[PDB]
């Protein structure tokens, strides 16, 4: 008699554990500026 | 980075995601205990 159509059968959290919300480990982007060299361009030859 | 290192940051974050994962294999196996994936199950809970 009573009704047979459910929906936590769809679900699958109701069905298999989900280990979620995972923590990447603690590292930094390491980045630096490269060194930009412009002497070798130009050359002062003026006396100051 | 020796400061980072020096802390146990890459660690302590691996422990802690570790204890999150396991708490919420925990819930997910309480959640499926709780709710009842079958129509039976919910006429059996009347028997009680």
């Amino acid at each position: 008699i009573y009704l047979r159509d459910l929906k936590v059968e769809d679900i699958p959290l109701a069905r298999i554990t989900l280990p979620d919300f995972r923590l990447p480990e603690i590292a930094i982007p390491e980045f630096i500026i490269p060194t930009l060299n412009l002497n070798d361009f130009q050359v002062p030859d003026l006396h100051i | 980075n020796g400061e980072i290192q020096a802390l146990e940051l890459p660690q302590k974050a691996e422990a802690l995601k570790l204890f999150l994962e396991e708490t919420k294999a925990t819930v997910a196996v309480y959640l499926e205990s709780l709710q009842d994936t079958k129509i039976t199950l919910i006429i059996n809970w009347l028997q009680e």
